[PDB]
């Protein structure tokens, strides 16, 4: 049971970072799966693998 | 087949910098034969002898001096650096007149000294081809980025010459004189403070530690001959050089903070001398040492290393020195050069300047990315400069430029060879 | 899978045998006389002059060192090269062109299925089983220091030494000579290396011994007396002022190669060190090396010296431990590979 | 990135390019995940394991496979902590 | 199963200027029953940037066209604008006539006069295609450029707190930018 | 393209040469069990004086960046790394993946016009006069990662076995 | 030219290196 002021020294205590690059929990938990479900992908290092829906901030503005 | 291949020419690649020279072969990967800037020079008979070989200028010798050849990065004492040179080739067993020759020098250097080295190397050795590229250059080839900040930091010279698209700026380096010989100086001077007399390893024949700071027993081997000043100068070069190997090591700034840590947590170190005198070094003594290159605070003169300017009212230091240097720099290609920095080197190998010098540079220049690139390999920042010349010696297309003796003759005047030909 | 040859270089004399044995099938001078080969070309001296192929650690003329390796394949193995991998040996800091013309020699004329070299002392190291340590290789006619981190011979780190078998086989000629007996023929030369051979042991101090004898009888019928030759030979090693040469000593050298290198490497270099070649089985040699390396070494670490009882042919015996060696058998050089590449392959992958 | 429903896209399994070089083709390579780095009387320099440490910890900190993580933050800039 | 023998080779023009006949060995595959390969490789690239050049004559055309322009001036920028491969920085810095000169007025002296030339030069018979593209392009401005250099200097001149702001204004617009969907339906269901 | 070439070799020697080291550390302790099973030695009689991977085209990989000092410490997996694959099948998966990735680096372009790589500072507009604004480092890297085929979700009819009855 | 030693102490001759390598 740690004390009070041992909680607020720990969250000041920054937090390791997670690398984009890294398993997070979120994959295809590898090929468990059938191999004919699985298709490899070769990408340049450059571009990126995954995105993430948005729409330009203009946009939401004047929405 | 598509020629992505580059031909080899067997090309002996020389280098001459400030405290070692580096022969070696073409396309190979490590030099041959690394010599230190030194010759030997003994006259006690009535004839006259030299004494090239590393090894064999250690040893005491009854008339013997150590003369300097390499002041400044430019070639001084040419009769005896053509000796060596060519004692240099005889040792390579080297084959002239069928071998090209690449000849690498610093960024400044006298117009003379060049006609001097080419006609030598042209009319006396007999070397078919010859070439003189440019040491930055050289050292940016080396590292495989043709568009970087060379940021040496050599024993004698410290020097900062932009490369844009693989060429110098000649009219861009920055050459401050507070470097591995302003550290060997400053030490040397806190030796003498402390009264530690520091004795050749010739010398010390039986020993035994002693870990006081007082006077230890080393029995002495003296020789019915007398030692000569400059030889006992270069043995103690060698102490100096393992002494800051190992002491140094540099922090960012904090050093006021720790000042009086220091002494409570004991950090302090021992070096044993070949006396056997393990003086300790505090960790504040050590820290400051370190961080005399970027700000030189010792105001005792340095012993004789006097207060210098670029191309040479206060010694900048290296941090506001490669501020400076990028500063100067067109906007056009400023973050080109900021985003690869190639810090070459041995004095490199102090821990902690290397991160230190990227935190100043990111700090004081926000806004501009300053990613400094370094080598992981000792040998890469050791003889980062042979390693240029090796892989410029073997690339294919280069071979349209080397410069014959028959064209030098047919030229005749130095100027238009150096000038476009290099 | 098939046995690898291993065919050791050495100045004094060639070593050959198999992968796998712990000592080589043949032993052969080297020397080639043009008017045959081998020792007994060297018995008949009128007609054809003895030469050596090799000297100081490089090839003088390859058109005999080809019959060389046509006596050593031939006439002492009796193998076939078309189908047995050949190992080879070869000095420290080689010009990069006898490399080349030796790989293309071998695989031209003989038509080695797969060569490899590599450096003979790094060989040496891989016998008395430790991957580090300063290997003080000294053969007949050169020596070597060469630091050795993982096998990676560490390039700015070694040192040659002109001191050689040879040159103390001349001192001790000379010193015989003023003693009062000159011996003009080679073969006399030869009678005082085995002398020096037998009796000569190495001082633990030089001015000690020397304000403090032995005799044996020559071949030919008369015993021969020396008092000082004994210890006077060794110490020469560790002095060449009476050889006249302006190289250092043993000592010496071996301080300075040991500083080169850098210095987290330097505690287990110093513990590691290990000793080789045949002209160093001196007797003596051990202790008087391990004082004077402690004398000029830092008192924290710890100097071991590691003299082993097989020194004459532990290149040899570390070469064959390797060509055995299940893992180096993917570092050959292949035929295709020379075919592909040209002779500068070597350079890449040895 | 809010949803934390599965995706048909994992990490990076391996970095790797193809490229030709004097022996022949070859197959380059760096680490996807980082290392968590650092895996290993006045005392004597050399005996001093903390300065080997820092030693072998420069020397390898500006040409690594995959660089730090050196975030591009606001944070420095301003003189003050990334919470405040 | 023997190997094709390699040989080593004198080799020869790496298409060099002056005709010397420098001999540099390399090795090759097979025997060179083909030596005089004359097209030794590596000649393919001897590749020269090329770049119409005036005479004393053509400056007739040039007359009309600080500044304190002449022949001499102009000859030194086009033999270095020959020599290095139009690399502006290595230009002025290799450049030494007189100081004074500055990126851009070289830069708008070059193209001005390359312009000018090439109209010249398709006078007679109209230039279309590649090259009337090039003179398109050369409609340059030198006014707007220092007004580029200006504005760059001056945003990289900026204080840290100024620039920390725009940094982090960055970062939290893209923050909000990743869930514009999900805000995007509560808003419409709201 | 002969730069990355060196660094990388000199890396690659310099793990194959720790592998051979450790190997003959492996051997002078475990036993001569690591040792090759040796085969028989034909000798031949003095007439036939008297008339007298490991295989196919390897592709030898590099090591990762970490040269001398750090790696007496073998960075490893689980195992020693494949620093030599010459049977080239790569269990036939990866055949196609080897075969198929543009070599990187390449002096000419297989004769295809003549063009010309310029700097990636070049290719941009913006002068990267932010750190935000750092265009990318090009270094020629091809990253590998499995995914989910589309016709995989794509619905799809019902497969099962009828028992006794059920059928129709 | 006798051979001197042997000294090939397996800490496991067992056959299967990887009986003590693992
Ligand atoms: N690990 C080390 N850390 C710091 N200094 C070292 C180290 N090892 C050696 N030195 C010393 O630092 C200096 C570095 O010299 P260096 O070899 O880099 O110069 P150089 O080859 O003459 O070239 P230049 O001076 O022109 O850069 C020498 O005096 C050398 O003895
Ligand atoms: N029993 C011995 N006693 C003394 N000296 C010996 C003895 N055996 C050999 N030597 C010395 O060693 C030499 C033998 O050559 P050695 O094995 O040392 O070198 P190598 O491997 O043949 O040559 P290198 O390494 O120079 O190519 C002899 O000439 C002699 O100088
Ligand atoms: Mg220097
Ligand atoms: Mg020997």
């Amino acid at each position: 049971a740690p004390t009070l002021s041992s909680l607020i020294r720990k969250y000041a205590q920054d937090e390791v970072p997670i690398r984009p690059d890294d398993p997070t929990d979120r994959d295809l938990n590898f090929e468990l799966l059938d191999r004919n479900k699985t298709i490899i992908q070769a990408l340049p290092e450059i571009y990126p693998h995954k995105i993430a829906d948005s729409a330009s901030l203009t946009e939401l503005y004047y929405l | 087949p598509q020629v992505y291949g580059a031909d080899e020419i067997n090309a002996v690649v020389l280098d001459a910098s400030s405290y070692r020279t580096k022969i070696g072969y073409g396309s190979l990967d490590c030099p041959i034969l690394n010599l230190p800037s030194y010759y030997g020079h003994q006259t006690k008979d009535g004839s006259e002898k030299f004494i090239f070989e590393e090894n064999s200028m250690l040893i005491p010798r009854p008339d013997y001096e150590i003369k300097k050849i390499m002041k400044d990065g430019i070639i001084d004492d040419f009769e005896g650096a053509v000796k060596q040179y060519n004692y240099m080739f005889d040792v390579l067993k080297l084959k002239p007149s069928e071998q090209p020759i690449l000849v690498i020098e610093s960024t400044q250097n006298e117009y003379e000294k060049k006609t001097a080295l080419l006609k030598q190397l042209l009319k006396e050795n007999k070397f078919v081809a010859t070439f003189l590229i440019k040491n930055p250059t050289c050292v940016s080839f080396a590292h495989g980025r043709p568009n970087c900040l060379v940021v040496d930091l050599g024993h004698d010279l410290v020097t900062i010459t932009p490369i844009l698209d693989g060429i110098s700026l000649r009219k861009q380096v920055l050459g401050t004189h507070y470097a591995g010989a302003f550290l060997s100086q400053q030490l040397r001077q806190l030796l003498n403070h402390k009264g530690v007399e520091v004795v050749p390893v010739y010398k010390v024949k039986s020993k035994v530690p002693t870990y006081f700071p007082d006077e230890a027993k080393f029995e002495e081997r003296k020789y019915d001959f007398d030692i000569s000043e400059s030889f006992e100068n270069f043995h103690k070069l060698r102490i100096l050089r393992e002494m800051k190997e190992t002491l140094l090591q540099a922090l960012p700034d904090s050093e006021t903070e720790k000042l009086k840590e220091q002494e409570t947590e004991e950090d302090t170190r021992y070096f044993e001398f070949p006396n056997g005198l393990n003086v300790p070094f505090t960790k504040y003594e050590r820290v400051r040492l370190a961080n005399s290159l970027f700000n030189p605070s010792e105001p005792y003169t340095g012993e004789s290393g006097p207060n210098i300017v670029v191309e040479g009212d206060k010694p900048r230091g290296l941090t506001s020195l490669v501020n400076q240097a990028l500063n100067h720099l067109d906007v056009d290609l400023k973050p080109q050069l900021a985003n690869n920095i190639i810090l070459t080197g041995a004095t490199s190998l102090i821990p902690g300047v290397a991160e230190r010098l990227n935190q100043e540079l990111t700090a004081m220049n926000p806004g501009l990315k300053v990613r400094i690139h370094s080598s992981a390999n000792v040998i890469e920042r050791t003889c980062s400069a042979w390693i240029g010349g090796s892989i410029l010696s073997s690339l294919g297309t280069f071979h349209q430029l080397w410069v014959s003796e028959n064209e030098y003759d047919e030229v005749g005047a130095k100027k238009l060879i150096m000038d476009r030909f290099r | 899978d098939v046995a690898a040859l291993v065919i050791d270089n050495g100045s004094g004399m060639c070593k050959a045998g198999y992968a796998g044995d712990d000592a080589p099938h043949t032993v052969f001078p080297s020397v080639v006389g043009r008017p045959f080969v081998g020792d007994e070309a060297q018995s008949k001296r009128g007609i054809l002059t003895l030469r050596y192929p090799i000297e100081h650690g490089i090839v003088t003329n390859w058109d005999d060192m080809e019959k060389i390796w046509h006596h050593t394949f031939y006439n002492e193995l009796r193998l076939a090269p078309e189908e047995h991998p050949v190992l080879l040996t070869e000095a420290p800091m080689n010009p990069k062109s006898n490399r080349e013309k030796m790989t293309q020699i071998m695989f031209e004329t003989f038509n080695v299925p797969a060569f490899y070299v590599s450096i003979q002392a790094v060989l040496s190291l891989y016998a008395s089983g430790r991957t580090t340590g300063i290997v003080l290789d000294s053969g007949d006619g050169v020596t070597h220091v060469v630091p050795i981190y993982a096998g990676f011979s560490l390039p700015h780190a070694i040192l040659r030494i002109d001191l050689a078998g040879r040159d103390l086989t001349d001192y001790l000629m000379k010193i015989l000579s003023e003693r009062g007996y000159t011996f003009s023929t080679s073969a006399e030369r030869e009678i005082v290396r085995d002398i020096k051979e037998k009796l000569c042991y190495v001082a633990l101090d030089f001015d000690q011994e020397l304000q403090t004898e032995k005799s044996y009888e020559l071949p030919d019928g008369q015993v021969i007396t020396i008092g000082n030759e004994r210890f006077r030979a060794p110490e020469a090693l560790f002095h060449p002022s009476v050889l006249g040469l302006e190289a250092s000593g043993i000592d010496q050298t071996t301080y300075n190669s040991i500083m080169k290198c850098d210095v987290d490497v330097r505690k287990e270099l110093y513990s590691n060190i290990v000793m080789s070649g045949g002209t160093t089985m001196f007797p003596g040699i051990a202790e008087r090396m391990q004082k004077e390396l402690t004398a000029l070494a830092p008192s924290s670490m710890k100097v071991k010296i590691s003299a082993p009882p097989e020194r004459k042919y532990s290149v040899w015996i570390g070469g064959s431990i390797l060509a055995s060696l299940g893992t180096f058998q993917q570092m050959w050089i292949s035929k295709q590979e020379y075919d592909e590449s040209g002779p500068s392959i070597v350079h890449l992958k040895c | 990135v809010a949803s934390n429903n599965k995706l048909d896209v994992t990490a990076p399994i391996c970095k790797v390019r193809k490229r030709m070089g004097r022996r022949g083709l070859w197959i380059d390579r760096k680490m996807t995940v980082d290392e968590p780095l650092d895996e290993f009387q006045g005392m004597n320099v050399y005996d001093s394991v903390d300065d080997a440490n820092s030693r072998l910890r420069s020397r390898f900190s500006f040409d690594r496979d995959v660089p730090l993580f050196n975030p591009v933050d606001p944070s420095e800039l301003n003189q003050i902590s990334s919470q405040t | 199963n023997k190997p094709t023998p390699w040989s080593y080779v004198e080799f020869s023009n790496d298409a060099r200027e002056s005709k010397d006949g420098l001999k540099l060995h390399h090795w090759i595959k097979g025997s060179s029953e083909l030596a005089k390969n004359s097209p030794y490789l590596f000649e393919k690239y001897n590749q020269k940037i090329q770049i119409p050049s005036f005479t004393k004559e053509e400056y007739d055309e040039f007359l009309k066209d600080e500044a304190s322009w002449d022949y001499d001036e102009t000859v030194h920028l086009f033999q270095l604008c020959e020599k290095w491969d139009l690399r502006w920085p290595i230009i002025v810095d290799r450049y030494e006539y007189d100081e004074r000169s500055m990126e851009e007025l070289k830069e708008r002296f070059y193209k001005v006069s390359e312009r000018i030339l090439r109209h010249k030069y398709r006078n007679v018979t109209m230039d279309d295609k590649t090259s009337l593209l090039v003179q398109t392009l050369s409609s340059f401005d030198k006014r707007r450029e220092t007004e580029r250099k200006q504005y760059l200097r001056r945003l990289l001149s900026r204080s840290p707190t100024e620039i920390a702001e725009e940094e982090s204004l960055v970062i939290e617009a893209r923050k909000f930018e990743l869930a514009a969907k999900k805000m995007l339906t509560e808003r419409a269901s709201l | 393209w002969l730069s990355v070439d060196i660094m990388e070799e000199r890396k690659f020697k310099a793990a194959s040469c720790v592998q051979l080291a450790q190997a003959v550390s492996d051997y002078w302790t475990y036993g001569k069990i690591v040792c090759i099973q040796r085969k028989p030695l034909i000798f031949l009689t003095d007439e036939e004086i008297k008339e007298r991977n490991p295989k196919d085209e390897i592709i030898p990989p590099a090591l990762p960046t970490y040269s001398m000092g750090d790696y007496k410490r073998l960075n490893q997996n689980a195992e020693p790394f494949k620093l030599h694959i010459g049977l080239d099948d790569f269990k036939k998966e990866d055949l196609v993946l080897v075969e198929k990735l543009p070599l990187s680096f390449i002096f000419d372009d297989n004769l295809s016009d003549s063009k010309k790589k310029l700097s990636e500072y070049e290719k941009a507009p913006i002068a990267a006069i932010s750190t935000l604004l750092a265009p990318p480092e090009d270094d020629e890297w091809y990253k590998i990662v499995i995914r989910r085929d589309p016709a995989s979700e794509l619905s799809a009819s019902l497969d099962y076995q009828k028992g006794l009855f059920g059928a129709s | 030219a006798m051979d001197q030693e042997q000294n090939q102490p397996f800490e496991e001759n067992a056959t299967i290196d990887v009986a003590k390598l693992l």
